[PDB]
C-alpha cells in the first residue's frame, strides 16, 4: 500500500492504490482501500488486508449505531477514537492497520485523523500512510498549498499516489480518488496506472527515467 | 391448591400440579393431527387468528431435511424445543455423519423437559408436540408432553377438541396404515380426520397448514394456495 | 515440537462468465513426497446455488467448508427459508476465517455462483478472511502458474488491437462456457507439466441459474 | 515521542516537550502536544512507547477531574502525583505494562509553591529543581546543574530552557521539531506561543 | 447471589415496588426546577426541624455531574449518592471515548436508564429517587431541564418540580409560567423560582437553596443574604 | 424451595418506608446515649456505656469510642459487634487512602463510603442492615473541625452538635438551648455531661458510666492530638464541673 | 408469596397476564400497512402542561427499513430497542444486507420470556414493529410480552384499542393508498384519545421503501389533521 | 504438546470386488528397541467395521477404550441397536475423525495415524484415512508410515483405480496384502515378522486372522555377497 489524505481552501482529498500483496507475489490489482463509512465519512486502509477490512467495516456498524442512539452522524473525532481504542485493546497481538478517517462535520469542519495499531492518533492536515508513504510525501510536500484549487488538489492527489507507485514495488494496480466536501464526499473514478502513468508523462513531460 | 405453588412439589396423593397446569395450556391450544403410513408421515395442524386483521400463528417448525414437529400451546416454548432438536439432529451429522434416530429424538425430549419438573426456580414446558420424521426403520410419528411421557403412534391429535379427531384416526387406523406410495391420500386422512374437531368454522386457505415427510421426501411444509387441493 | 498445520497440495480455479460460473479443482490430495489420494474431491456445492473450495490444509479446509454447509442450513431456519445470495455468503466466510484471526485456517478458498442480478460471480479469500469479488482467481499451490495465464485470456491484460500502435486496448467480453472450461482444462494441464503437487484428475462445478452441473477430466498420474 | 523536560523555579514549574511524532523513516507531525492538563494547576507531560503514552495521560486526567466533580475541590500535586506513582506501580508487574515515562508540574496553592515530579514508567517518583527523560537527561542535567539558580523567576527559567534546547537542537541525532512550552503557576497554566 | 424478583407485577397490572418508591420521593423535600430564556435555576427546600446543623460540610442538596450539567433530587438521600456517582462516572467516560462532555439528555438517559434495570434486576429494589438534571450541552446557548423517576421513565420540562407538596408548587407554576416568553433574565427565573417555593417551605431563612446554571460551564450557589434579598422583596410586594 | 422463609430485607412499604432501617433505628434508640459537641478549637465525644456491673473491668475496656486513625473518631449507639466491623473497613479505607495518594483521609470522604456500605445493604443482597449509629469526630486541612453522623440508611449529615442513641429529643432539644458558635472546648466538655446528666435513665451520673474522648489542637504547633480519657481523668473532669 | 414463573389453573403465566393488564393503561398507539407502505401513529399524553412533549419519543427508529411504536411502561422499552438496533446492525455486519422484518421481531420477542429465577420479570410494554424487505414487503408485527407476535394489516395497541380495533376492522381494504391510512390514524386516534387531538399531543410517522423510516414533523402533522377535519365536514 | 512413546508401524489396506480388506504388525517399538511382540493394533466395533491404527500405543488404547464405549452408547434405547440402527463405518469414522480434529486444535493430538475400514450396510465398500492433524482422505488403497512409501505401489498395481475394484477377488487381493507385509518385513526397520489380518465381506461378513507369519522369504542370495567393493573373500 501507498494511501495519502491531505486537507486544502476546498475541503479534503483522498488517494490510494489498488495493489495487495503476499511478500513478492502481486495478490491483486483491483482491491478497494476507501471504505465508504457514511456519505459524510471515509476511512482509509493500509496494511494486514483482513484487519484492515474486517475492523472498518466494524467501524461503520458502530457509527451507524451511534446515530441510531444519538439521533445524530459521529464525529471524526469520536468515530475515528472508537477504532484507536478497538486496537489498542488489541495490542500486541500482531494487528496491523495503518487508516486514516476522513470526513466532514459541522462542529468540526474538514478533519483527518491517522489511527494506527500500535495505538497512535494523531489530528493532522496532511498524511501519507503505506508501504509507498514515503514516494508519495516527495510529490506530495513539495507541490502542496493551501490554495490548491478543487481540480489541481485531485490532480496532485492522483500525482502522487502514481509516483509511488511507479517507485514502490509494493504498490501499484490504479489510483481511487475521492474529495470531502460540506456536502459530503463525492468519487472522482477509478484510474489505472497502464494508462495513467503515459498519459501523465506524456502531457506532463515528466518521469524521463523511464524510456519513453 | 396448598400443593400448586411450585414444580418441586408433590400432592399428598402423588400429584404434580404445576405439570399438570402446563398440561392445561395444550388443551387450550389449536387443535393438531398426526398420522402415519409406511412410506409417509403427515402432520396436519388447525392454524390460529388473533382476528381477521391478523395472520394465523404457524403450528408446523421444520427440525433437519427428515424431521420436524407440530406444536399446541405456548409458542415460544415449542421454538426452544425445537431449536434444541434443530441442535441435537445437527450435532448426529456433523459427529457421526448420521442421521438422529426419530426414536432418540423423543428420548432428548424427554430427559430436557424432565429436569424442569424437579428443579426450584425453573417452569415445566407449556407445549405439547407432535414429530413426524423418515429415518432408517421408516416412518415415525411421536407425540411429546411437556411432564415428559414421549410416545410412539400410528396416529394421534393433540389439542382443543382434539378426541374427535383422536376417535376417527382409532376407526380409520386399518385404512390409512396401508396407504403407501401415495402422498395425495394419506393428507386427506389427516385433513379429514382434523375436520371431525372442527366446530362452526371450516377449513379456508390461510387456516390450513399440512406437512410430509417420507421414503423420496424431504421435510416440507405446505401453506396458502398450496393447500387449496384438500379443501 | 508438535506442528498443527500441513500441506495437502492442489490447486483451484474460478472463473465467471454473463449467466453462469465455474469453479474447477484438482482431485489429487499429497503430504510432502506421497500421493494419498488420487481422487479426493475439493469443491463442494453449498446449497442456494453456491459451490466452495477451501484449497491449502485439507483439514482446515474440511472444517471451513463444513461450517459454512452448515451456516446455510441455519440461515434458512432463523430467515424463513430465504436464498442466501453470493454477497451475503461471502461476508459470512469473512467472519469465519477472522474467527480464527490468531490461529488461522490455512487455505485460499474460492466460492462462485450467481449474484442477484443473475451474473456470474466469483469471490475469493486470503486465510484470514479478506475478501474481493472477481472475474477470475486461481488458487492453491499451482496458483502462481495459472494466475497470470487467466490475467491474459479471461481479462485480456497485455493485449491490444493490431494496428492501432499499442492505444487502444483488446475489448473486455464475457466468455461462452464452452470457452471457459477450454481455458479450465488447458489451465490445469499447464499446471500438472510443471507442479509436483497437482495432477490425477479435475473436477468441474458449473452454476447456472437451472442448477449445478458436473464435468471430470482425466490427468497426469506421475 | 522523546525529548520532556521540566524547570521549578521560584514562583512556577516550566515544562518543554518535543513536537516531532515519528514513525519509521517519517515525521508524520511536528506539531504535537505531549501533555495533558489534569487539574486547573497541574499539568502532566509524557513521552514513551506508541498509544500507551495518550492513552495512560487520558486515562490519568479522567480520574483526576473525576476526583475534582466529587469531592469539589483540586488535589494537591503531590497527592496526584502519588496517584500516578501507584497506578504506575500496579502496571509494571501486569501482563501488559504502560511504557510511559512522565513529569508532573504543578502549583500548590495552600503551600503557594511550584512542585515538579519525575516519575518513570517502573513507577519511581522524585522531586526535583529539575528534571527530564529519556536521551535528553544526558544533555540537560549537567547543563542545569551549572547555570540553575533556586530563586531565578519566570523569565529567567525561559532563558535557562532555550539553553537546553539549543544544545539538544545541536547535539541530539534526532531532529525533535522544536518544543512546546507550558508555564504552571498560582493563575493556572499557559502556552508560550512563541518559541 | 441473592436473586429475589422484588419488583413484579400485580393482578390489576401495577408493580407497587416502583410506586411505593415514589412514596419515597413524595416524603421527600421539595426541589423545583425553572427553566429561563437563558438560564435554569434549581431552588430546593431543606426542613426546619434540623437545629445546630453544620452547613459547611452538610451534603449540598444540587450535585455537580459535570462543569456543565448539574442534578437535584427528591427521595432517599442514600440512594441518591448511588446515581450521581454513576453518573459522575459516566460523564467522565464520555468525555474519554468522544471527546466531548455529555449532553443534558444523554446523561438524563443514563440515570433513567440505571432506575429502570434496578426495576426489572432480581435481589434489588427500586431507588426511591426522582431527579431534576438541568444544564446546557456543549457549544450550545438552549437551556435544558430534565425529570427522571424511579420507574425509568424521562422527559423534558420548561418547569418542573417533585418531592413532598410538590403538587402545590406545580399548580403554582402552571398559571405563572408563561411558554411563550419564559424569564428572560437571571432575577426573574430565581424570583420565580424562591416564589413557587415560598408557597410551600414555610420560612424563607436557611431553608431555601437556589443554584443558578448559565451556559459554558457558569455554574453558582447562591449565599443566605442574597436568597434573603428575594424573599423580602416578594413578600413587600405581596402586601397590596 | 426456600422463598417460603425470605424475609425479604429490601423493599418498600405501601407508605414509600425501608421497614428494616425503621426498625434498626427503633433498636438504636433503646442504646446508650452518645453526644458529640463542636467546637471553635476542638471536638467532644462522650458516651454513656449501657448498665454497667460492679464487676465490669472499666480501665480496659472499649465498647462506645473507637479510633478510626489519628485524626478521626467515632461513637458507637447500636450493636457492638456491627460496629467493629464497619469499624475495620473504615481504619482500612483510610490506610488505602494515605496509602493512594500520601496524604490523610478527609473526613467526609471516609464517612460516605461507611455510609455507603450501609446503603448497599437496604437496596441490594437480601440480608439485614447493619443496626449501627455513628458519630464521626475528625479533623483534616480543609474544613478543620467536623462532627458527622450516619444511619443504618446510610444517609449522613453534619452538625454543629448532636446525639444518638436514647433520648435523643430531649438531648437535641438541651443542646439547641446553650450551645454556641464562639464556644470552647472545655465549655463543650461542660456541656456534654451536663446533657448526659439530665437525660440519662440512672439516678446520678458517675465515671465508671462513661466513656470520653476530646480531638483538640492542644499539641505542640498547628498539629491535632486525640485523648481517650481514662477512669480517673473521667473522675477529675466530673468533680471539676461540680456534678459529683 | 409466589413463583414468577407460575402456571394458573387456566394454562397461563400469571406474570404475563399481568403485564397484559399494564399494557392496556398505557397510551394508544396504531399502526396500518399499505401496499404504498406502513404507517404508525402515537398518543403521547403529556401528564402535565409544563412538560415540553416534543421530549416524548414513543416512536422509534430501529434501522433504515424498520420503525417502532410503543406502549405501556415504556421505560421498560429502552433495552428492547437497544437490542432490536444491535440486532439489525450486527445482521448487516455478519450477511451485507438488510435483516428481515419478521426475523429482527423474533430476535426482540426471544427476550421476551427471558425473566425468572435473566431479569426478574416480564417487560410492561407492547410493541409494533413496521418495516419492508425485498421478500415479504410491507409489514406490521404486534410483539408482546408473552414473546408471540402476529403480523397484522392494521393494530391498535393501549387504553382505547379494542374502539380502535373494531374501527380499523371496517375501515381497512387492501387497496388503501398511504395518505389515505395516514388519515385514517389520525382519525382514529382522535376518537379514542381522552383530550382533544393537535400536532403536540400526537405524533406520526412511516416507513417506505424509497425514503426508509421517517418520523413526521409537527408542521406536517398539522396539515394532516387540518386536511382530515375538512373531510369529514365535506359529507 | 506430545511425543510419541511406544508406536506402532505401518496399516495397509485396500478395496475389493465385494467388501475391504485391512492388515498390522503385532509389534509396540520403544524407540530402535523391539519391546513388545503381542500387540493387536487391528480393532473391531461391531461384525462389519476394523478400525487399525498406527503411532503412539498408549493414545491407541485411549482410541479403543472410545470405540468401546460408543457400541455401549448405541445400544442405550436402542432396540435396533444390531439391525438398522447398528453403528456403521462411516459413524464409527466420522466421531474419530472429529475427535482427531478437535484435539489437533486444542495443541494436544491423539500421535496416530488410522484406517477405518469396512463395509455399509448398502454393500458398499467404506476406506478412509485420518491421522493426529484430522487430515482425512479415500482411496482404492491406503497405508500408514511405511506402508504409504512401500505397500500403496504394490497394491495399486492390482487396483489402480475405481473401475478395477469389481476385477479384483479377495484370493488376489489378499495375496497383494500379504506380499506387502514380507516386503516392509524386509525394508522397515520397526516391523516384525507377525501380524493379523482382517476381511469385511458384504457376504461372508467379518473374517479376523491372528498370529500371521511372513514366509516364502528369499535369503538366500546374501552368501554369495561380499564385502563392499574390492574385497573378493
Ligand atoms: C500494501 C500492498 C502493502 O503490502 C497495502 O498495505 C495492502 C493494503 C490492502 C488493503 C485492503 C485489501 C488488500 C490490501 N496490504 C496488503 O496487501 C497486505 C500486506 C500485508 C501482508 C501481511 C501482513 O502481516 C500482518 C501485513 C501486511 N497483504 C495481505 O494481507 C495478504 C493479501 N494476505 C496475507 O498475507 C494473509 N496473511 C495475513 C497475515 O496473517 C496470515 C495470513
Ligand atoms: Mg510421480
Amino acid at each position: 500500500t501507498t494511501t495519502l489524505a491531505f486537507r486544502f481552501q476546498g475541503g479534503i482529498i483522498v488517494a490510494v492504490d489498488s495493489r495487495a500483496t503476499a511478500g513478492n507475489w502481486v495478490a491483486s490489482q483491483t482491491v478497494k482501500k476507501v471504505i465508504e463509512i457514511n456519505p459524510f465519512l471515509l476511512g482509509t486502509i493500509a496494511g494486514g488486508a483482513a484487519d484492515c477490512q474486517f475492523w472498518e467495516t466494524w467501524l461503520g456498524s458502530q457509527c451507524r449505531l451511534h446515530e441510531l442512539r444519538e439521533k445524530e452522524r459521529i464525529s471524526v473525532a469520536a468515530a475515528s477514537k472508537i477504532l484507536s481504542n478497538l486496537v489498542y485493546q488489541y495490542k500486541g497481538a500482531g494487528l496491523s492497520m495503518g487508516t486514516m478517517i476522513c470526513g466532514y462535520t459541522r462542529k468540526e469542519g474538514p478533519t483527518i485523523y491517522y489511527v494506527d495499531s500500535d495505538g497512535t492518533r494523531l489530528k493532522g492536515d496532511i498524511f501519507c500512510v503505506g508501504s509507498g508513504q514515503t514516494f508519495a510525501y516527495g510529490v506530495l510536500d513539495s507541490n502542496y498549498k493551501w490554495d490548491l484549487s478543487v481540480e489541481d488538489a485531485l490532480y496532485l492527489g492522483k500525482r502522487s499516489i502514481l509516483a509511488a507507485a511507479h517507485r514502490d514495488a509494493y504498490s501499484g494496480g490504479s489510483v481511487n480518488l475521492y474529495h470531502v466536501t460540506e456536502d459530503g464526499w463525492i468519487y472522482h473514478g477509478n484510474h489505472d496506472v497502464g494508462e495513467l502513468f503515459w498519459k501523465v508523462k506524456e502531457e506532463e513531460g515528466s518521469f524521463n527515467n523511464v524510456i519513453g | 391448591n396448598n400443593y400448586d405453588g411450585d414444580t418441586v412439589t408433590f400432592s399428598p396423593t402423588g400429584r404434580l400440579f404445576q405439570v399438570e397446569y402446563a398440561l392445561e395450556a395444550i388443551k387450550q391450544g389449536s387443535v393438531t393431527v398426526g398420522l402415519r403410513s409406511n412410506t409417509h408421515a403427515v402432520l396436519v395442524a388447525l392454524k390460529r387468528n388473533a382476528d381477521e386483521l391478523s395472520s394465523y400463528q404457524k403450528k408446523i417448525i421444520k427440525c433437519d431435511e427428515h424431521m420436524g414437529l407440530s406444536l399446541a400451546g405456548l409458542a415460544p416454548d415449542a421454538r426452544v424445543l425445537s431449536n434444541y432438536l434443530r441442535q441435537q439432529c445437527n450435532y448426529s451429522s456433523l459427529v457421526f455423519n448420521r442421521k438422529l434416530a426419530v426414536e432418540r429424538a423423543g428420548h432428548l425430549l424427554c430427559d430436557k423437559a424432565q429436569k424442569n419438573t424437579q428443579s426450584y426456580g425453573g417452569r415445566p414446558y407449556g407445549v405439547g408436540l407432535l414429530i413426524i420424521g423418515y429415518d432408517k426403520s421408516g416412518a415415525h410419528l411421536l407425540e411429546f408432553q411437556p411432564s415428559g411421557n414421549v410416545t410412539e403412534l400410528y396416529g394421534t391429535a393433540i389439542g382443543a377438541r382434539s378426541q374427535g379427531a383422536k376417535t376417527y384416526l382409532e376407526r380409520t387406523l386399518d385404512t390409512f396404515i396401508k396407504i403407501d406410495g401415495n402422498p395425495d391420500e394419506l393428507i386427506k386422512a389427516g385433513v379429514e380426520a382434523i375436520s371431525q374437531s372442527l366446530r362452526d368454522e371450516s377449513l379456508t386457505v390461510d387456516n390450513l397448514s399440512i406437512a410430509i415427510v417420507g421414503k423420496d421426501t424431504p421435510f416440507t411444509i405446505y401453506d396458502g394456495e398450496a393447500v387449496a387441493k384438500y379443501i | 515440537q508438535f506442528n498443527p498445520y500441513g500441506d495437502n497440495g492442489g490447486t483451484i480455479l474460478g472463473i465467471a462468465g454473463e449467466d453462469f460460473a465455474v469453479l474447477a479443482g484438482d482431485t489429487r490430495n499429497i503430504t510432502d513426497y506421497s500421493i494419498n489420494s488420487r481422487y479426493e474431491p475439493k469443491v463442494f456445492d453449498c446449497g442456494d446455488n453456491i459451490v466452495m473450495s477451501a484449497n491449502g490444509f485439507a483439514a482446515d479446509g474440511d472444517a471451513l467448508v463444513k461450517r459454512f454447509k452448515n451456516s446455510v442450513k441455519w440461515y434458512h431456519f432463523d430467515h424463513n427459508d430465504k436464498k442466501l445470495s453470493i454477497n451475503s455468503a461471502a461476508r459470512n466466510i469473512q467472519h469465519l476465517l477472522y474467527g480464527k484471526r490468531f490461529f488461522p485456517y490455512y487455505v485460499h478458498t474460492i466460492i462462485a455462483g450467481l449474484d442477484e442480478d443473475g451474473k456470474g460471480a466469483v469471490y475469493s479469500f486470503d486465510p484470514v478472511g479478506s475478501y474481493e469479488r472477481e472475474q477470475c482467481r486461481a488458487g492453491g499451490a499451482a496458483a502462481s502458474l495459472i494466475m497470470p495465464f487467466l490475467d491474459n485470456q479471461v481479462n485480456f491484460k497485455n493485449q491490444y488491437e493490431p494496428g492501432t500502435n499499442g492505444k487502444v486496448k483488446k475489448p473486455l467480453k464475457y466468455l461462452s462456457v464452452e470457452e471457459v472450461i477450454k481455458l479450465v482444462r488447458d489451465s490445469f494441464t499447464s499446471a500438472t507439466e510443471r507442479h509436483i503437487q497437482v495432477g490425477d484428475g479435475l473436477e468441474i462445478l458449473i452454476v447456472t441459474k437451472d442448477g449445478v452441473r458436473k464435468e471430470f477430466y482425466e490427468l497426469k498420474r506421475d | 515521542m522523546d525529548i520532556i523536560l521540566g524547570i521549578r523555579v521560584q514562583d512556577s514549574v516550566i515544562l518543554a516537550s518535543s513536537k516531532a511524532v515519528t514513525r519509521g523513516i517519517s515525521v508524520l507531525k511536528d506539531s504535537d502536544d505531549k501533555t495533558r492538563q489534569l487539574s486547573p494547576h497541574t499539568l502532566m507531560s509524557f513521552a514513551g512507547e506508541a498509544g500507551d503514552t495518550v492513552q495512560f495521560a487520558e486515562y490519568i486526567q479522567a480520574n483526576i477531574q473525576l476526583y475534582s466533580i466529587r469531592e469539589d475541590y483540586e488535589l494537591s500535586p503531590q497527592a496526584v502525583s502519588s496517584f500516578v506513582r501507584q497506578e504506575l506501580a500496579k502496571s509494571i508487574r501486569s501482563r501488559r505494562p504502560y511504557q510511559v515515562n512522565v513529569l508532573i508540574g504543578g502549583y500548590d496553592k495552600k503551600k503557594n509553591k511550584p512542585e515538579l515530579y519525575q516519575i518513570d514508567y517502573l513507577g519511581t517518583k522524585v522531586e526535583l529543581p529539575y528534571g527530564a527523560h529519556g536521551y535528553s537527561g544526558f544533555y540537560t542535567f549537567s547543563l542545569l546543574d551549572h547555570h540553575y539558580r533556586p530563586d531565578m523567576t519566570t523569565e529567567e527559567g525561559l532563558d535557562l530552557l532555550k539553553l537546553c534546547v539549543q544544545e539538544l537542537e545541536k547535539r541530539m541525532p534526532m531532529d525533535f521539531k522544536g518544543v512546546i512550552v507550558k508555564i504552571v503557576d498560582k493563575d493556572g497554566i499557559r502556552q508560550v506561543d512563541d518559541f | 447471589g441473592y436473586d429475589r424478583a422484588l419488583s413484579i407485577f400485580s393482578p390489576d397490572g401495577h408493580i407497587f415496588q416502583v410506586e411505593y418508591a415514589l412514596e419515597a420521593v413524595k416524603r421527600g423535600t421539595c426541589a423545583v426546577g425553572v427553566k429561563g430564556k437563558n438560564c435554569v435555576v434549581l431552588g430546593c427546600e431543606r426542613r426546619s426541624t434540623l437545629k445546630l446543623q453544620d452547613t459547611r460540610i452538610t451534603p449540598s442538596k444540587v450535585s455537580k455531574i459535570d462543569s456543565h450539567v448539574v442534578l437535584s433530587f427528591s427521595g432517599l438521600n442514600a440512594d441518591s449518592r448511588i446515581l450521581i456517582e454513576k453518573a459522575r462516572v459516566e460523564a467522565q467516560s464520555h468525555r474519554l471515548t468522544l471527546e466531548d462532555p455529555v449532553t443534558v439528555e444523554y446523561l438524563t438517559r443514563y440515570v433513567a436508564g440505571v432506575q429502570q434495570r434496578y426495576t426489572q434486576s432480581g435481589g434489588v429494589r427500586p431507588f426511591g429517587v426522582s431527579t431534576l438534571i438541568a444544564g446546557f450541552d456543549p457549544r450550545d446557548d438552549e437551556p435544558k431541564l430534565y425529570q427522571t423517576e424511579p420507574s425509568g421513565i424521562y422527559s423534558s420540562w420548561s418547569a418542573q418540580t417533585i418531592g413532598r407538596n410538590s403538587k402545590t408548587v406545580r399548580e403554582f407554576l402552571e398559571k405563572n409560567y408563561d411558554r411563550k416568553e419564559p424569564p428572560a433574565t437571571v432575577e426573574e427565573c430565581v424570583k420565580l423560582t424562591v416564589r413557587s417555593l415560598l408557597e410551600v417551605v414555610q420560612t424563607g431563612a436557611k431553608n431555601i437553596e437556589i443554584t443558578v446554571v448559565k451556559p459554558d460551564s457558569d455554574i453558582v450557589a447562591l449565599s443566605s443574604e442574597e436568597i434573603n434579598q428575594y424573599v423580602t422583596q416578594i413578600e413587600q410586594e405581596k402586601q397590596e | 424451595g426456600s422463598r417460603r422463609y425470605d424475609s425479604r430485607t429490601t423493599i418498600f412499604s405501601p407508605e414509600g418506608r425501608l421497614y428494616q432501617v425503621e426498625y434498626a433505628l427503633e433498636s438504636i434508640s433503646h442504646a446508650g446515649t452518645a453526644i458529640g459537641i463542636m467546637a471553635s478549637d476542638g471536638i467532644v465525644l462522650a458516651a454513656e456505656r449501657k448498665v454497667t456491673s460492679t464487676l465490669l473491668e472499666q480501665d480496659t475496656s472499649t465498647e462506645k469510642l473507637y479510633k478510626l486513625n489519628d485524626k478521626i473518631a467515632v461513637a458507637v449507639a447500636g450493636l457492638t459487634a456491627d460496629a467493629e466491623i464497619l469499624i475495620n473497613t473504615a481504619r482500612i479505607h483510610a490506610q488505602n487512602y494515605l496509602k493512594t495518594y500520601n496524604e490523610d483521609i478527609p473526613v467526609e470522604i471516609l464517612v460516605r463510603r461507611l455510609s455507603d456500605i450501609k446503603q448497599g445493604y437496604t437496596q441490594h443482597g437480601g440480608l439485614r442492615p447493619f443496626g449501627v449509629s455513628f458519630i464521626y469526630a475528625g479533623y483534616d486541612d480543609r474544613y478543620g473541625y467536623q462532627l458527622y453522623t450516619s444511619n443504618p440508611s446510610g444517609n449522613y449529615t453534619g452538625w454543629k452538635a448532636i446525639s444518638v442513641g436514647a433520648n435523643t429529643s430531649a438531648a437535641q432539644t438541651l443542646l439547641q438551648m446553650d450551645y454556641k458558635d464562639d464556644m470552647k472546648v472545655d465549655d463543650a466538655i461542660e456541656l456534654a455531661l451536663k446533657t448526659l446528666s439530665k437525660t440519662t435513665d440512672s439516678s446520678a451520673l458517675t465515671y465508671d458510666r462513661l466513656e470520653f474522648a476530646t480531638i483538640r489542637k492542644g499539641a505542640n504547633d498547628g498539629e491535632v492530638y486525640q485523648k481517650i480519657f481514662k477512669p480517673q481523668e473521667i473522675k477529675d473532669i466530673l468533680v471539676k464541673t461540680g456534678i459529683t | 408469596d409466589r413463583g414468577v414463573s407460575t402456571f394458573s389453573p387456566e394454562g397461563r403465566l400469571f406474570q404475563v397476564e399481568y403485564s397484559l393488564e399494564a399494557i392496556k393503561l398505557g397510551s394508544t398507539a396504531i399502526g396500518i400497512a399499505t401496499k404504498e407502505g406502513v404507517v404508525l401513529g402515537v398518543e403521547k399524553r403529556a401528564t402535565s402542561p409544563l412538560l415540553e412533549s416534543d421530549s416524548i419519543e414513543k416512536i422509534v427508529e430501529i434501522d433504515r427499513h424498520i420503525g417502532c411504536a410503543m406502549s405501556g411502561l415504556t421505560a421498560d422499552a429502552r433495552s428492547m430497542i437497544e437490542h432490536a438496533r444491535t440486532a439489525a446492525v450486527t445482521h448487516n455486519l455478519y450477511y451485507d444486507e438488510d435483516i428481515n422484518v419478521e426475523s429482527l421481531t423474533q430476535s426482540v420477542c426471544d427476550l421476551a420470556l427471558r425473566f425468572g429465577e435473566l431479569m426478574s420479570r416480564p417487560f410492561g410494554v407492547a410493541l409494533l414493529i413496521a418495516g419492508h424487505d425485498a421478500d415479504d414487503g410491507y409489514q406490521l408485527f404486534h410483539a408482546e410480552p408473552s414473546g408471540t407476535f402476529y403480523r397484522y394489516n392494521a393494530k391498535a395497541i393501549g387504553s382505547g384499542s379494542e374502539g380502535a380495533q373494531a374501527e380499523l376492522l371496517n375501515e381497512w381494504h387492501s387497496s388503501l393508498t398511504l395518505k389515505e391510512a395516514e388519515l385514517l390514524v389520525l382519525k382514529i386516534l382522535k376518537q379514542v384519545m381522552e383530550e382533544k387531538l393537535d400536532e403536540n399531543n400526537a405524533q406520526l410517522s412511516c416507513i417506505t421503501k424509497q425514503d426508509g423510516f421517517k418520523i413526521y414533523d409537527n408542521e406536517k402533522t398539522a396539515e394532516l389533521i387540518k386536511e382530515l377535519k375538512e373531510k369529514e365536514a365535506a359529507e | 504438546t506430545q511425543q510419541p512413546i511406544v508406536t506402532g508401524t505401518s496399516v495397509i489396506s485396500m478395496k475389493y470386488d465385494n467388501g475391504v480388506i485391512i492388515a498390522a504388525d503385532n509389534l509396540g517399538s520403544y524407540g530402535s528397541l523391539l519391546r513388545f511382540n503381542g500387540v493387536e493394533r487391528l480393532i473391531p466395533v461391531g461384525d462389519n467395521t476394523v478400525v487399525g491404527i498406527s503411532g503412539d500405543i498408549s493414545d491407541m488404547q485411549h482410541i479403543e477404550r472410545l470405540l468401546k464405549d460408543l457400541v455401549t452408547e448405541n445400544a442405550y434405547d436402542n432396540p435396533l441397536a444390531d439391525a438398522e440402527e447398528a453403528l456403521e463405518p462411516s459413524y464409527i469414522f466420522e466421531y474419530l475423525a472429529t475427535v482427531m480434529y478437535q484435539r489437533r486444535s486444542k495443541m494436544n493430538p491423539l500421535w496416530n495415524a488410522i484406517i477405518v475400514a469396512g463395509v455399509q450396510s448398502n454393500g458398499d465398500q467404506f476406506l478412509r484415512y485420518v491421522n493426529l492433524l484430522g487430515v482425512t482422505y479415500s482411496s482404492p488403497t491406503l497405508a500408514t508410515g511405511f506402508g504409504a512409501h512401500m505397500a500403496n505401489p504394490l497394491l495399486r498395481k492390482v487396483v489402480d483405480r475405481e473401475s478395477d475394484i469389481p476385477k479384483t477377488t479377495v484370493q488376489v487381493a489378499e495375496e497383494a496384502i500379504v506380499n506387502a507385509m514380507r516386503v516392509l518385513y524386509y525394508r522397515d526397520a520397526r516391523s516384525s515378522r507377525n501380524f493379523s489380518l482382517a476381511i469385511i465381506d458384504k457376504n461372508t461378513g467379518l473374517t479376523f486372522k491372528k498370529n500371521l507369519q511372513v514366509e516364502n522369504m528369499k535369503w538366500d542370495f546374501a552368501k554369495d555377497i561380499k564385502g563392499y567393493g574390492t574385497q573378493k573373500i
